[PDB]
């Protein structure tokens, strides 16, 4: 069990997405890193990553071994939650 | 509080649930008595308690002598009011034709007591019952909304609301009359207007959204059977002329075949003629496919309109929801038995595994005032009013 | 007394041209609803899911176009699996190479097989963990397996103010609840 | 035991066969007197033990003077009942005819007997006969099943049904009126029922834009089937019958009209009832030579000449697909391999041993049976397998 | 005097081919230019944004061609989300998988409408900075949140020759007043 993680599989071989079965991703919005991912499928489908452009917050997609099909599933919160937020700097300017 | 097929739902997913059966083919809604007790009706309970307190000597004669109403009942305040003017003036009728003077002297003391005591809570205004516009008033603010969003709600090519009641008051009249919107209730004409029951089958069509229907299953306050035999109908202000003023304030009661209200002289085949057609047309509805329906502030205690409703779940598109203000006061004492039949018949509708059935309870989130929230606005429907100012400036002018 | 089918029809099949499925609809249908003994269910919006009865399978689809021409509808549509029953339930296959008759009909499906679908083995579901609900419906639970995720290749990504690391703790601490050994880097 | 051209097969094949012998363009069943013992019947061996036992001494005066039945089949329990009754009749009829007194008389004392025997078994409820609502019971369960599973299975635009059957009882009517489900057998009318042979090719349709029906073959006759004096057949009632003359064959012991019942087989020598008969062999014959015909065959015992020989004549033909149960080919194996049994016997092993890939044979003993032979049958997905309608029907009823 | 809207219709839609739809004009004037209490709204040109009734909720679409088949007229969009009712107002949700179906009305965007769609989340209202009006209507103002601004890197572009040194000038000035406290180095 690996996992192989490129945000841009162009400057890839696509043997090493071919040859895996699950993946993650949210909203992703660039045209030329879907290369690899349009190559190493098999025939059969193209028309579902047309979607993965415009999935609002809090929506992902996932595919692979541990589903029959691809679906699109609505992630819950997870309670406690992470950290707050990074740095406000409104009370550093308050200065003023 | 909410239950559909016995488990707990949520504010969130009955509000999204009830915005898609407003969108069927067919939709109706039906009202009882509890719908105009926020606007000055009373409740059945309120009549009898009144009747009771003001006629004493009656209730001993109507109880001991003829065997009209039991005790118990009296007791309790659950006495039907129809169904015993009805058995009042069939004995009447006997008592007539039979040629006893007797008895012909004492029914019609105790009808024009009832009539009396049931004429003069169906005025929801009182005195001001005969002048004109009375749908401007604030009392008459949430009929308006209902009709509007009952009519804003439907796609062009589909059908039209049906609205079915149990009262005999100008509620609905009044105020689909300041809206600018034409009911169909059978009659037609205006110097002789007269029944006829093939009307329920028109519409309008513009040759260069304005129509409804309306079903009154008891009477109405202006209906009276003249001396020909048939049915007329006239305005507030000429039967408050006629024959309204007398009966509140005279001892007046001589014609036993005139009135039409509530369910009464149903002996005469000419008279039977109306209540049975209205009937009728109520069944029809509910057996179409792919319907749905509203109930509120009905009180379940009606054996027939029971029968008909229950035995139109069979199809597999009829949707029917409940509103019931006292409801767990109804399940402690079914748990414990006895129980009225009102109480058994909608605790019985209840435990069903039925998807199509939903019930709603609370004390005061199951009232009227509160159904008609429920129901959504369009967006594009106009809200702000702002033509009452253009209309006192025109005033102003002078 | 005897109905065929507890559900009604909505159109029916008048061409095969490959794997584009061509649908006429009927007239009765007004209000792109249709009410059952559970719901309504919505078929007029591209890009659901529909079925298509032919004897002891049920032949899923996805609809993929939809436009008029007397005012006439077609809809077309790709198919994607069938539905079979084996003992006394359902269980859902995953190939595509078959396809409906001339003259089936075509019926929406209800949430009751949109959970058989979108399903995974009764056995596993003590040994599952929760993620989410269905995107289109919200009526649907999805669940994993633990075992499988680390029997093939699984991979992660995401854009920035997304819930990636959100995502990221919902899945490790279930692990740890269920699993608290185990030797993972 | 599951034999196709004399290679055994596993219960996975099978089931997908008979899955695809379903949908083609004509399908039929044939049923037999073996198909009703689960409900309150019998069968043919079974009624002359009762016979030969409650009436042992015309067993003697039958054999040696008129030489109607063997010995040898009398003591072994292999005789033909309903064509023993067609002799009966025929030597009635001469007798009467040539004016015989003693042989009229003699003879009139045996139809009597047989046909209270034949009749008694065939009731299958008992005195509950002219009551009402007789498929509400548990008894006629399988029956319902086997009618809904078989309409349910066709597409639009396909032909319905046929069911034949050897049988004279009324289970399948009384299965039928229950669901809802209208049978042609070839009768109109209400207050005078009467024989149409040309409504064989008649079909409801709906003309709003149901057409749920099915067609029933009776080739022995039925116990409601009578001829009056004049030369017209007539259809009544159960209760009208049992009131009519069931009654006094079951209860008179001198009691016999002649000429008056069409069961089983009785008075073929007429002109006016065979005509009855005759037409419906002839359409079992035309409808097995369809082009797609695919029939199915259980409860019978393979022991009448003429439908043997229209059954292997019609096996020269492409598209021709038959199944058969009969739950005792071990015994009627060993017993043709030494000499050769029963000529049933002889039949069905010379039936099973031929390499085709149409013929089918199925054996085990309860493993065959008419319960059993349901289940191999498909079952539509969408079909609604529940119960819903009955606490609705049930609260309905409580109210008043 | 009752009325179910105060804004004339353009067309209707005539197909959905995907995430494209056709609409079918008007004859005459009606439709290409519309009046209603506010003012006057027009649809001339691509790059135009039109609205789709759809009961409760209202598709909001960009207009993309335009041309002929007296002739006949349609037009070809995109979607790119919706306005709802919350609780006495409106808000605007940026979801683009949600169509309209045939046969709705097509109707123009009023500013009423067209001030929801550029508008801040309802409670950074008191911290906002105004920075200047849309172009192609310039009837609409621009608000933008001080913490959600300057919190990470921003950046200003432009070309040699072009104003890299006039807009860099003009925008710190406009926005770098109130709190110099940042830092550019
Ligand atoms: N503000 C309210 N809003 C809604 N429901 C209310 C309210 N207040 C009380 N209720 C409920 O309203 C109901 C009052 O019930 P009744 O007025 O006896 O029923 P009916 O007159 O329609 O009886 C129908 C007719 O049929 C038979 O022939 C009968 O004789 C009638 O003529 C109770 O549930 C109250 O809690
Ligand atoms: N429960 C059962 N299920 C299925 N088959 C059974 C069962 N019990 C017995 N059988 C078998 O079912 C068969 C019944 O044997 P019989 O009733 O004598 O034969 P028939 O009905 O064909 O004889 C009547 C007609 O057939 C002739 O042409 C006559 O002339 C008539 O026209 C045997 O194989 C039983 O073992
Ligand atoms: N399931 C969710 N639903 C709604 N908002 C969420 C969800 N998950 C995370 N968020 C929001 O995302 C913010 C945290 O973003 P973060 O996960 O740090 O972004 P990234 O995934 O790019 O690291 C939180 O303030 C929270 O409001
Ligand atoms: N106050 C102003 N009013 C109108 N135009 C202005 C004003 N200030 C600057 N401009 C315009 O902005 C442009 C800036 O271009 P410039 O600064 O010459 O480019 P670069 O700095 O890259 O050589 C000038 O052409 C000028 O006309
Ligand atoms: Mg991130
Ligand atoms: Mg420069």
């Amino acid at each position: 069990s690996l996992i192989v993680s490129t945000q841009r599989p162009s400057e890839l071989s696509p043997t090493v997405l071919a040859m895996c079965s699950n993946w993650f991703s949210l909203r992703l919005t660039n045209e030329r890193d879907l290369q690899a991912l349009r190559y190493a499928m098999e025939s059969g489908n193209e028309q579902i990553l047309k979607q993965i452009s415009g999935l609002p917050r809090g929506d992902a997609v996932a595919f692979g071994s541990a589903f029959n099909l691809p679906v699109r599933i609505s992630i819950n919160q997870a309670r406690p939650g992470p950290k707050s937020s990074d740095a406000v700097f409104s009370e550093e300017w308050a200065n003023c | 509080s909410i239950y559909q097929g016995g488990n707990k739902l949520n504010e969130d997913d009955f509000r999204s649930h009830v915005y898609s059966l407003c969108q069927l083919d067919n939709v109706g809604v039906l009202l009882g008595a509890g719908a105009s007790v926020g606007c000055g009706g009373k409740t059945m309970k309120d009549v009898w308690k009144s009747f009771k307190q003001n006629y004493p000597e009656l209730l001993g004669a109507l109880i001991d002598k003829y065997l009209l109403v039991s005790q118990i009942d009296s007791d309790n305040n659950l006495v039907n009011v129809e169904l015993l003017i009805d058995e009042a003036t069939k004995f009447l009728s006997v008592a007539k034709t039979r040629r006893c003077e007797d008895e012909e002297e004492e029914f019609r003391k105790i009808l024009s007591s009832l009539y009396k005591e049931v004429t003069k809570a169906a005025l929801l205004t009182g005195e001001q019952f005969r002048e004109k516009n009375q749908g401007k008033k604030d009392a008459f603010k949430y009929h308006k909304e209902l009709i509007s969003k009952l009519i804003s709600n439907r796609q062009p090519g589909q059908s039209a609301p049906a609205i079915f009641t149990t009262n005999y008051d100008l509620a609905l009249e009044w105020a689909a009359e300041d809206l600018g919107i034409q009911l169909f209730n059978g009659f037609s004409g205006l110097h002789t207007r007269q029944f006829y029951p093939q009307n329920f089958d028109l519409a309008f069509r513009n040759v260069n959204h304005y129509h409804a229907y309306l079903y009154k299953l008891h009477g109405s306050l202006t209906w009276y059977q003249n001396d020909s035999l048939t049915v007329n109908e006239v305005s507030a202000s000429q039967a408050y002329d006629e024959y309204i003023n007398d009966i509140i304030n005279k001892d007046d009661f001589y014609r036993g075949q005139h009135l039409i209200y509530p369910g009464a002289n149903k002996y005469s085949h000419t008279i039977g003629f109306v209540y049975g057609e209205m009937f009728r047309r109520f069944g029809e509805f509910i057996s179409k496919p792919q319907t749905a329906l509203f109930i509120n502030g009905f009180g379940f205690g009606d054996y027939h309109i029971n029968r008909i409703i229950l035995g139109a779940l069979l199809n597999p598109s009829f949707h029917v929801v409940i509103y019931y203000p006292e409801l767990k006061e109804a399940i402690t004492k079914v748990s414990k038995g006895g129980g009225s039949e009102a109480e058994k018949a909608i605790v019985t509708l209840k435990n069903m595994a039925f998807n199509q059935v939903t019930v709603v309870g609370g004390g005061s989130k199951a009232y009227f005032n509160s159904f008609v929230e429920h129901l959504p606005y369009p967006v594009l429907f106009p809200r702000d009013n702002i033509v009452d100012e253009l209309v006192e400036a025109i005033a102003n002018l002078s | 007394l005897f109905k065929l089918t507890e559900i009604s029809a909505i159109g029916y099949v008048v061409g095969l041209e490959g794997e584009r499925i061509r649908i006429n609809l009927h007239e009765g249908l007004q209000g792109r609803l249709a009410s059952h003994r559970k719901g309504v269910s919505s078929v007029t919006q591209p890009g659901d899911l529909i079925g298509f009865d032919a004897g002891n399978i049920l032949v899923v689809a996805r609809v993929t176009d939809m436009a008029f021409v007397i005012p006439l509808r077609q809809i077309i549509a790709y198919a994607i699996g069938f539905v079979k029953r084996e003992l006394n339930g359902y269980v859902f296959i995953s190939e595509d190479w078959r396809l409906p008759a001339l003259g089936s009909s075509a019926v929406p499906l209800t949430s009751d097989f949109l959970n058989i679908i979108y399903s995974i083995d009764k056995e596993e579901l003590p040994k599952a963990v929760e993620l989410g609900v269905d995107s289109r419906t919200k009526t649907v639970k999805i669940f994993a397996s633990v075992d499988k995720l680390l029997s093939r290749h699984l991979a992660v990504l995401g854009s920035t103010g997304y819930g990636k690391s959100n995502f990221n703790a919902l899945l490790t601490r279930k692990v740890s609840e269920k699993y608290p050994n185990s030797r993972i880097v």
